């Protein structure tokens, strides 16, 4: 069931994640499969890299400590979780992608420089 | 330089027979290939038999078939032919000759057979 | 009887110029090369062309020689008294698988 | 509230990807399509879905159309080039036995060719047909000696159709519509997720759809536009119309050699009687049909309108007759036995073959099609229609004209889609750092 | 020791070289074969990877989760697979099993994943 | 209660196939092709406590390399000038100038008329050839391969010498190798050892004797997949080399001829000095030696008063019925009747015979024309083992008849690769332990 | 800036470890040379990401480890190290000791995993 | 005690050799790289870092000059081979209206051409320059007949420059030189990183250097060794100088079937007056470019030094004369007028028109550019010199992949290496 969740609320869609995640990573043709390949690799590094940043590495669920800014949307928690998909979330705040990522980054690089001087002490 | 041809022949009776041999020296026997030639007192030269340097290819004229066999040692650089059911028309003096393809090139001697009562 | 033929005799000529020549077939002569033999009485042949035109070693300028069609001669410069022998042509033929002669030509200088 | 990301969120985007071959349980799509599929289809429905739709810039068709063209292309690769033909033919009539319907059709060709040596030549003859020969000005030539080289087809490969199943690499997946009734665009409420698509044949045909998939209930019409008169409309019957197929004669091939280790293959004698190929059409049958899609037409034309069909307007046989491979022989058919009839027992449509193909329209290359020994007959499935438009009455014709429709008439359900797995939503977390 | 030298040792003696074979991972017609070669090294390292990251197993060569040990699996006696034993044998043993304990292993770590979501909410 | 534990890094493995890349130690193709600088330091790691399965007979590693080493090959003939022009017809006779008995009707002069530079002009060419090259009309002849196959020179740049090559495992593989001495080729292997490439084997072909292989580390191995069934071969590998000393005594000339814009053929030309048969020479009383060795083993699976024979192949074909040599650059078919002419209970000199066309690899559409290689050749190589045969059996009789039966090219190189297997590593697995994840 | 903390000093140049990381890992022949430029770029992304990992340090920038600082490697002090001058000063001052270093970490990690093991069992 | 850091993102390089790939803005140049650029692309400026280049083993040109003969067999390989034409030709003089210097320049040949069928042969003409045809005793054959395959170009394949961007793959980086008056050598006390080159046009030419960029301020020398007479000098100049050139006549393409859709191009009759090929360099301005190239060469040489220019040796066209591909064109151009002065208005350069091209240095292929139709007029900019010594200056020319590193000198290929360690004072 790799979609089944499509049509859930973004809550219960949450509860199966690695239904996604195992599906990922599973002579002019040789050119095309090897192009296939690759590149269904290059997809798979590039999020888990950018997990790896955040400080997100090895989970589904990643719990930061950055807030959330009402003006990337102001919807209301039980507007958000339930009665709506993630298709439609995705949609709502595409806009905001691109900062709130930058954001999670500049967390993830202040946390680690206060463990470094703690473990100082 | 020389065969020697070692005069193996001699008087014999019709439907007897004679071993005529040959030697080598200033020759690396093992190496050439060898023939017979035969002259009949008065006449021109004909060729009785071949043998190759290996000893595997043997050819003989017409008139000596099945009576003659040529043979070759090449560890004592020697070479004979045994003579079987001689006839009176076989008088001849017999030649022992090195041979290259398609001519004669080292004779010597020669050795008398004669054939009669 | 011989597998090719020649003249019994070259007897015509002194004054440095005979010729002496043989003749076959397409089964010896046309197909394959010739060679020439000198000998004088009492003693085994001598080797003086073979190959058609080459000089045996310790042959002089006085002997030559030539091939066509199925045919073949023996050009003479010397004859001098000491040019006195019979003379004969052979070769190798395919149909007997042997290296055969002619008669033999007696050549004696006038 | 707090930014917390997830990894493994069901969201899509549409994308354009390059999707693999894969096989049912000497044949070039057999060999293409190593990938067996598995026997099982996901077939996931996803509930409260709904997808947009539009079969007219679906992609999965182009690559469809480039693969065949590339598989063709690389099947003849290696196959001998009949350059040696290409030489002054003395030609005049086959008369042994011609019925009077093949008179002129057929003719009989000698001519001096080449041989392993090429110090020799040979008188050869062979058989021809009037389609693959003009006249010098008894001089004749091949059709394309001045145009493109030939390639003999290898006659032991084979180009008869295998369903294909396309399918997305990992990454990727494709969408179904489920939705009966769907018309080519727009949303589409019910739809499932599949990671191979249904098996296509890669039939190739003119003006009439062969061998295809039928509608679920009822004939169903489907256009790019429908009102302008440029775009094609495309008619999928829920039923299919049996035609069968002839090449009724007796034919023997013989090999020449050309050169060393290349042989030509040409058409020998005709044993027997020598007739006219034809395709029989059930009338019954196809009347029936016309009449479910006059039905159908009407509700863009309206109840007082008169639907009239008609034959094609001329041009190239490639365009103007109905056309198919099949037995390995190239039928061209006259097919205006089949639209005659103004809408307020067998129908026989006569054919010809041709053996020197333009296959894909193009200008360097042509390929010439070996004969076939024997006699040939083929039955098949007549599933729809490609036809072209143009007061109180309006005129179809079984106009054809594009390679790519023969395709797209099979992928109106699918659509790729890119699946990506990150995403970020507020909730009441925060990290304890 | 080597990259295979472990292999004749008991399973507990043989968990101290697990660096030693993981480090050897992942170390125009053939342009076609070897990059065949290559990117399937690369695929098969990361799908191994992959299956760790779900377990919550990401970063450890040992890794110890709450998944109960069925002795339907096996009942040997754990002195018996720890030590007069090798991974050869231990792994055609419990190979009817590896679908079972793989797929138990998932549904753990996606509860666990959802208990510290909850607490640190709290 | 015990819990599950995942470890990753577990030194385990599974039988698989995988293709391999070869590395090695010039216009050669080995050199150019095994371009990959072979391991400095091949170290070897014993396994100890590791018992393995070894099969010979299904073992891929010998099928990856038949199948690039013709790759190899075609890819080396490819860009090379196609003799087309040449198949003509030609008016030949027969060299006559220094021939020796043997050697009668052998070579061929023959004459035809090839293009120049210009296509507008023809000129008149002769060369040799090999009686096996050329077939008659009906003084008309024709190159043998005209009515069935392209003919392609080789280019006389590009070299086919043998150099030892190493097959290496590409990174997630690992070939184990046995050390086992006297092992069969089937079945257990009890002491093992893994390594990363395997040790240089020249990529020889023959057709009877095995030449330029390992030795055996005792005593004279005998192989085969059934042994019993006489339709299987016999491999049989020797402890002990047999120095043979081959030859093509002869002085070749090699003529380059225009045959059209940059395309050159090469012909043969006059020789110069007598013309030769070609031989090997093996020592006698080493054959002698060897062979009653072979037999001593033999008995093991046939009977200690049976009789054993050897005897001559049964007849066709050249490619298989005489030991086919290819050395110096020329293609020899040497008769080896001489070898196997003995009942168990100084020189032999083999004469062999030269042909220029050949269809090496078993295929119809392509022949490959060797150029002469100018001057005398001169060739010294090792038997290292044989092919054999089996003629019936010893059932109803209490003899038996063995033949240098040859034929299958493989044979030559599953004999140094029964050695090896090629294995896949798994790391990841678990296994119960006395402890909690703690959450 | 991509290089731009490459003139900073050590410890200034660490305020931005993620600038240079996420600008890593970013049909004729010309197929075969672009393959194996992309082939390269994951293979040297992944081997990194082992190596990490094998020491314990998968998912962080900066990861303090327990193996003590060998002064033989340098004796240079904390002054000295992580101000007035530059990485890539440094890394040739120790360019000599990399792989003993790592031969460290990794053995440190080995030893971690099996206490952590060894607890989580009491 | 200290303990061990790791550090992951540590902004470090070595010194690097890879495969950059093609990237630009039916033209061969932009079907090989089909990779849009300059979307107002990035250059960080690095601050305190001093890097060492070396021009003379820079590896970017080398892919350069690698790329380049690869694109070009790719461009012939499909196209007509004229083998049915290497025939016996009879050939006279063209004589309808010749300007004394073209006479016995331009050939009109005939010959039997193969008709679509190959039983029929046909009567064609056409008319060659003297340098593709060659005498066999008026029987004439073509120059490569007895060497190589001809292969005529496709006339619809533009080989025309078009700027190209080299790029770094990920995980490399290319740093450029900013270093005003870098002499090719050594450190760089002032350098940048970029994703891409800037724009090269892959021009090729011998003895002068043309389309290139120029010197940011006065004429620079570059040279591998300076002092060895045995290398060549690169000059670059700080201005351009202009140069006109001309094929003044008025073509005809015929096209002539060789086979079945094979077809030869042909050059036909000619409209108008025939006449010679050449270059207008402005005088006055080809004076004083030379001035500040001898006012430079002079730092090396002295200033009591007497430099003198000079003409080529001699031996083939190919090294001899300047060789300009352009409107489709080959042309060789004496250039001798531009090398004679001692150093204590227009001028004009003959030059001539060859068809068979040995393009690269090879021996088994050539290549036969169709003819231009009508009239070609080119406009170019000479930015620089390749001179040898012996002071004796001359246009010595020789090698093309100079063309190109006087333009990729100011950059390099690094690869970053993201991993490191450090002592600090925090303990796991
Ligand atoms: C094989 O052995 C033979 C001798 O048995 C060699 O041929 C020549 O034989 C004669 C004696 O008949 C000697 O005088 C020569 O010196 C031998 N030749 C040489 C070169 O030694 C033959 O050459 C040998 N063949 C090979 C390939 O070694
Ligand atoms: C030769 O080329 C012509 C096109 O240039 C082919 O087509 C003919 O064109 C003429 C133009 O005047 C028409 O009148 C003919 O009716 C066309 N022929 C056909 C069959 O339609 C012609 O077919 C080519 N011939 C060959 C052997 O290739
Ligand atoms: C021509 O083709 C034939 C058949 O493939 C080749 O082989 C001959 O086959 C006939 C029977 O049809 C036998 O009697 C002959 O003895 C075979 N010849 C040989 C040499 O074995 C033949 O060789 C081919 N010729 C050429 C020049 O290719
Ligand atoms: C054919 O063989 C003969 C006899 O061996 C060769 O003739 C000898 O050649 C050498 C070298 O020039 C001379 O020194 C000898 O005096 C010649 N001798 C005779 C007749 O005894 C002849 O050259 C050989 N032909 C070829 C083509 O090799
Ligand atoms: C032509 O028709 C007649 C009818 O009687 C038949 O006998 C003959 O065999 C036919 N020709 C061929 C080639 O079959
Ligand atoms: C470069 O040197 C200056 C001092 O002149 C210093 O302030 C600056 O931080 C150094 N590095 C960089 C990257 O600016
Ligand atoms: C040759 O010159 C004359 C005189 O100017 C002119 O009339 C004639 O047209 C010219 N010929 C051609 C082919 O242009």
């Amino acid at each position: 069931g790799f979609l089944g969740a499509a049509g859930s609320t973004m809550g219960a869609a949450s509860m199966t994640l690695t239904v996604q995640a195992r599906n990922l990573l599973s002579t002019v043709w040789g050119i095309k499969q090897l192009q296939a390949r690759v590149l269904a690799v290059e997809r798979y590094l590039r999020d888990q890299q950018l997990l790896g940043i955040w400080g997100c590495s090895g989970k589904l669920i990643c719990c930061t400590n950055v807030p959330w800014n009402s003006s990337w949307s102001n919807r209301n928690l039980s507007e958000i979780w339930d009665n709506m998909t993630w298709l439609q979330w995705d949609k709502e705040i595409s806009n905001y992608t691109q900062i709130i990522y930058g954001l999670l980054e500049e967390s993830q690089n202040q946390q680690e420089k206060n463990e470094q001087d703690l473990l100082a002490l | 330089e020389v065969q020697l041809q070692e005069s193996g022949g001699g008087l014999a009776q019709p439907g007897g027979s004679l071993r005529l041999t040959c030697e080598a020296s200033g020759f690396t026997f093992g190496r050439d290939d060898m023939a017979w030639v035969r002259q009949a007192l008065g006449k021109g030269l004909e060729w009785v038999s071949s043998i190759s340097n290996s000893g595997n290819t043997i050819y003989y004229a017409d008139p000596v078939k099945g009576r003659f066999s040529i043979s070759r040692d090449n560890a004592k650089n020697s070479l004979s032919l045994q003579m079987n059911s001689l006839k009176i028309e076989d008088t001849a003096v017999y030649f022992c000759t090195r041979t290259l393809g398609d001519y004669y090139l080292d004779w010597g001697q020669g050795v008398q057979v004669t054939v009669s009562s | 009887q011989a597998g090719l033929t020649q003249p019994p005799s070259a007897s015509e000529a002194a004054g440095k110029s005979v010729t002496i020549s043989c003749s076959g077939s397409s089964a010896n002569i046309g197909s394959t090369s010739v060679s020439w033999y000198q000998q004088l009485p009492g003693t085994a042949p001598k080797l003086l062309i073979y190959y058609n035109d080459q000089r045996a070693s310790g042959v002089s300028d006085r002997f030559s020689g030539s091939k066509s069609g199925t045919s073949a001669s023996l050009a003479i410069s010397g004859l001098q008294t000491e040019d006195e022998a019979d003379y004969y042509c052979a070769a190798w033929d395919d149909n007997l698988s042997g290296r055969i002669f002619g008669g033999g030509t007696r050549l004696t200088v006038l | 509230l707090w930014v917390t990301v997830y990894y493994g969120v069901p969201v899509w985007k549409d994308a354009e990807t390059t999707l693999f071959c894969a096989s049912d349980a000497h044949n070039v799509w057999a060999t293409h399509c190593c990938v067996p599929t598995d026997p099982n289809p996901q077939e996931i429905h996803l509930e409260n879905v709904t997808e947009e739709f539009n079969m007219w810039k679906n992609n999965m068709v182009e690559q469809m159309h480039t693969d065949i063209i590339s598989l063709w292309d690389q099947s003849l690769k290696p196959c001998v080039k009949l350059t040696p033909l290409c030489v002054t033919l003395q030609c005049t009539n086959v008369t042994n036995n011609i019925t009077d319907d093949m008179r002129g059709e057929l003719k009989n060709c000698s001519f001096n060719m080449t041989t392993e040596l090429r110090d020799k030549k040979q008188k050869v003859y062979s058989l021809f047909y009037r389609l693959d020969v003009v006249q010098i000005n008894k001089e004749y030539r091949l059709i394309n000696c001045n145009t493109s080289a030939i390639t003999q087809a290898c006659p032991k490969v084979s180009f008869e159709p295998i369903p294909i199943h396309y399918c997305a690499p990992a990454g990727f997946a494709i969408l179904k519509c489920k939705d009966k009734k769907f018309n080519g665009t727009g949303p589409c409420p019910s739809v499932s997720t599949v990671q191979c698509t249904h098996g296509i044949k890669p039939v190739v045909s003119t003006q009439l759809l062969l061998n295809g998939s039928l509608a679920e209930e009822e004939v169903m019409i489907r256009s790019e536009n429908i009102t302008n008169n440029a775009k094609n409309i495309l008619v999928q019957f829920n039923t299919p119309v049996q035609i069968n197929c002839t090449r009724p004669n007796n034919n023997t091939r013989k090999s020449i050699r050309i050169g060393p280790g290349q042989w030509f293959y040409a058409t020998g004698d005709i044993i027997g009687d020598i007739r006219q190929a034809h395709c029989n059409v059930s009338k019954a049958t196809w009347n029936e049909t016309l009449g479910k899609v006059v039905k159908q037409l009407r509700k863009h034309f309206g109840n007082n309108t008169i639907i009239r069909f008609a034959n094609s307007s001329g041009g190239d046989l490639e365009v103007t007759t109905h056309s198919f491979n099949c037995g390995g022989e190239f039928f061209y058919c006259n097919t205006s036995g089949l639209f005659n009839s103004t809408w307020i027992d067998s129908i026989t449509l006569p054919c010809r073959i041709k053996q020197i193909i333009n296959m894909w329209q193009r200008i360097g290359q042509a390929m010439y099609a070996p004969p076939i020994q024997g006699v040939i007959r083929c039955v098949s499935n007549i599933t729809g229609l490609i036809l072209t438009r143009d007061s109180t009455t309006e005129t179809f014709r079984p106009g054809g004209g594009d390679m790519r429709d023969n395709w797209r008439s099979e992928l109106y359900k699918y659509k790729v889609v890119k699946i990506e797995p990150l995403g970020v939503a507020p909730t009441r977390c925060k990290r304890r750092v």
